[PDB]
RNA sequence: UCGUGCCCCGUGUGGCGAAAGGGAAGCCGGUUAAUAUUCCGGCACCUGGAUGUGGGUUUUGCGCGGCAACGCAACUGAACGC
């Protein structure tokens, strides 16, 4: 478990999210 | 009124906040003693045998508690 | 004497729910949550919510029953009446085909669109609010958030693009009062923000204002109540100004 | 909608008409209230028969 | 213009003057504005970001471990209940003075 | 011993168990940079989470107002539908 | 022939545990000197686990599908057997005569119960056991 | 995959079955 | 949030009418020239409200025991019904 790489899974999950929740007569 | 015979239970309601008072009475015919103490919905009487270490109970009642000997008559 | 009968008393007649509340004041939803933003009407908790309303869940919302008794002589109730009252005289005028006398009645509605101010005057709101002008600096952190937050939105139906030019232009005319009295005293760059921190009349005021970017309105908030706290709070920074300006003697408005 | 007059029925707000200086009139100087004063602590007054 | 600072109730009720809510944990009141520390700089110190890496990384490796953890007990869960109901089919197969 | 366990700014990091409405607030979104990300200049600044967010959160946290969460879609009104009586007695 | 035998699914009818529903785990028809009448040994469920919608989340799925067991000498007479049959290997001499003479002993053969039952519910067999009888 | 608990409740609306569900009686109103 | 609505339910209709019907709860002793289950002393009770302490329950979340009749200081329970 190398924290870096979860913190840029969180940082992706919370991006994410992120973008989610913005975006006959 | 309500009668409590476990020492332990009666020093417990002597230490009680609501212990207003306490007061002796002592039954020579009988040979009993009974310690009455007074609280917000209860009297509660403790009854013993007459004994030198029933008067010795005193001691181990609270000092701030105020405790009377009951006289022979109540006067009015 | 008589035997008092349960629930009359005690936690029931202390609190309301929000449905009770709404019916009480015979409000919409919206107008009621509004009004509730704008008077400071806070929600609250019972010890037994069970004693209050026995259908009551985790998500029920509790309110004073003596803070309904004072949203009950609102003056801003009239205006809510008057405002619906108007709009149905627009849309009859419309609807019988009377262009100039729709234009004559729209131009008593005082549209934020049009005039870039809030639809309802809390100028009253303001003193029952802040007792003091203290009291007024100590909020005015949030209020220079918000605003400072706001003033670089793009428009929508809640918040219009003239009430945000308003917004902007008290934000500029607050920075000019610093600018020209040396009150600005702390600043901080962060990953979040401009960090700044001034000294008006002994109080110290830190509030964060947004890199100059595009902002990202989420789903997650609540835009149309937070726009009802814009308005709340322009209407506090114009007197705010207006007090800091004639004290150092400037014209207000510049 | 709840009543809001244009003008007020009653002008002057009535002053409350049972105060104290109503409610007391005057101590019982009879020998059972003289006995309760001594007795038990206990004072003896005529009030008004409205008061509770 | 117009200056504030300058039967209806005029006094306002002391329910309104009772403090809101707070949803801290230690019950205190949070500011509107909280100071922002040195580790929140855009070029922070090198202590401040090294110590907030350190407990942001903790936290990290303590909520994988907790998932990982939640997601064996659901997979144990699961064989459980397949193991059982493997058994049941198998059941149904046999069955089939003073 | 019992008088003994009777006498043994607040934060938005760590928050109370109950909730103040229809859910309870959830953890904040990382606002750190990560050091693959750190750059040189307040040109190439990447800044972090959302202020609007922020002043949300900071209004129920202080209590202001409860979170409650969005209703895309509202229920409509049961409603049948049926032809007019003009539309009904036309004939041709 | 005999039916009250082991893995029998019965009904109790009087106590505490009435209208509940139970498997035998050991019958005792001759009786004993504690109980000389027959009876049996059983295992059971108190509190039946709630019902579960489309629309639940999996948390609330997760709590609603726990279940209280029980176990119980029961005489003979107060039992109304039905033609249903819950077989467990997990339940196999899970208690005895001696089980009930100590509370510990007790718990534990209740937690073994627990942990069996949940397992068969979770399975998604027997759905007629763990549904409560309604009179 | 579908919960194995879910399970279908249907209701015979029949004579002296079931509770008669909602309908519209605007007719009869 | 198409923000200025939607959902559920049916049972009707208010009041008066008993110091002998129904009904929450106070006893003993003493006391006055004349009142007393009302006063005084002692010892209680009922109804309603708020909120603590102790105790209880809970990591097998909403007690345990008895074959049973049932017991034990506690031991969640809205709508709608019996």
């Amino acid at each position: 478990l190398v924290p870096e790489t979860l913190l840029k899974k969180r940082k992706s999950q919370e991006k994410a999210r992120a973008e989610r929740a913005a975006a006959v007569i | 009124p309500q009668e409590v015979s476990d020492i332990k239970k009666f020093i417990e309601i002597c230490r009680r906040k609501d212990a207003s008072s306490a007061r002796i009475k002592k039954n020579p015919k009988t040979q009993q003693i009974k310690f009455k103490v007074r609280c917000q919905r209860f009297l509660y009487t403790l009854v013993l045998k007459d004994s030198d270490k029933a008067e010795k109970l005193k001691q181990s009642l609270p000092p701030n508690l105020q405790i009377k000997d009951v006289p022979k008559r109540n006067k009015r | 004497g008589k035997a008092k009968k349960k629930g009359k008393s005690g936690a029931a007649r202390n609190y309301m729910t929000r449905t009770q509340a709404v019916k009480k004041l015979q409000l919409s939803l919206p107008d009621f949550r509004k009004l509730c933003i704008w008077k400071g009407i806070y929600p609250r908790e019972p010890r037994d919510r069970r004693k209050v309303n026995k259908s009551a869940t985790a998500s029920t919302t509790f309110y004073y029953t003596k803070d309904i008794q004072y949203l009950l002589h609102e003056p801003l109730l009239q205006k809510f009446r008057e405002q619906k009252a108007l709009e149905k005289k627009i849309s009859r005028a419309l609807g019988r085909g009377d262009v100039s006398n729709a234009a004559r009645l729209e131009r008593n509605a005082n549209l934020p669109e049009k005039t870039g101010k809030p639809r309802y005057t809390l100028n009253h709101i303001i003193r029952e609010r802040y007792p003091t002008f203290q009291d007024a600096l100590r909020d005015l952190d949030d209020c220079l958030s918000m605003l400072f937050l706001f003033a670089n939105l793009p428009s929508t139906t809640a918040v219009p693009a003239k009430m945000i030019a308003r917004c902007e232009r008290l934000c500029h005319e607050f920075q000019h009062y610093l600018i020209v009295t040396h009150s600005l005293r702390k600043s901080f760059l962060s990953i979040k923000g401009i960090y700044y921190q001034a000294n008006i009349q002994g109080e110290d005021i830190l509030w964060l204002v947004p890199y100059k970017f595009n902002q990202r309105i989420v789903g997650d908030v609540d835009f149309r109540i937070m726009g009802t706290f814009v308005e709340f709070y322009m209407t506090l920074l114009g007197f705010v100004n207006y007090r800091l300006y004639t004290s150092i003697g400037l014209k207000y408005p510049p | 909608l709840s009543r809001a007059p244009k003008y007020p029925r009653k002008s002057i707000p009535h002053e409350p008409r049972l105060d104290e200086h109503k409610i007391i009139i005057h101590p019982l100087n009879t020998e059972g209230a003289l006995k309760k004063i001594e007795e038990q602590n206990t004072l003896v007054f005529i009030v008004d028969v409205k008061a509770n | 213009t117009y200056d504030p600072w300058a039967p209806d109730p005029l006094k306002k009720p002391k329910t309104l003057e009772q403090k809101p809510i707070s949803l801290a944990a230690n019950g205190k009141s949070v500011p509107a504005v909280p100071k922002p520390t040195g580790g929140y700089s855009y070029n922070p110190a090198f202590t401040d970001y090294q110590q907030r890496l350190m407990e942001e990384s903790e936290k990290a490796i303590e909520a994988e471990r907790k998932r990982l953890q939640e997601l064996e007990l659901e997979r144990q869960k699961m064989e459980a209940a397949a193991r059982s109901a493997a058994e049941a089919e198998a059941a149904e197969a046999r069955a089939e003075k003073p | 011993q019992l008088a003994l366990q009777k006498i043994e700014e607040g934060d938005d990091t760590v928050l109370r168990r109950k909730q103040l409405g229809k859910f309870k607030l959830p953890e904040k979104d990382l606002e750190l940079v990560l050091p693959d990300e750190l750059e040189d200049s307040l040109r190439r600044l990447k800044p972090e989470g959302n202020l609007l967010k922020d002043r949300y959160r900071s209004m129920i946290v202080r209590g202001k107002l409860e979170a409650r969460r969005k209703i895309p879609f509202r229920k409509q009104a049961k409603t049948k539908l049926t032809e007019k009586w003009t539309f009904k007695d036309f004939r041709i | 022939m005999k039916f009250l035998k082991t893995s029998r699914v019965c009904l109790v009818t009087r106590g505490r545990y009435a209208g509940k529903k139970v498997v035998i785990i050991q019958p005792v028809d001759q009786g004993t000197k504690s109980h000389p009448y027959g009876h049996a040994l059983v295992a059971g469920i108190e509190r039946y686990p709630s019902k579960i919608t489309r629309r639940m989340s999996k948390a609330r799925i997760e709590k609603r599908s726990k279940i209280k067991p029980f176990i119980k000498v029961i005489n003979y007479n107060h039992l109304m057997p039905t033609r249903y049959t819950l077989e467990l290997e997990g339940l196999k001499a899970v208690i005895n005569a001696d089980t009930f003479k100590e509370p510990s002993q007790r718990e534990e053969a209740k937690k073994t119960v627990k942990k069996v039952l949940e397992d068969r519910y979770n399975s998604g067999k027997n759905r007629w056991f763990f549904t409560p009888l309604r009179f | 995959p579908k919960n194995p608990l879910l399970e279908k409740r249907p209701r015979n609306f029949g004579i002296g079955q079931d509770i008669q569900p909602k309908r519209n009686l605007s007719r009869m109103v």
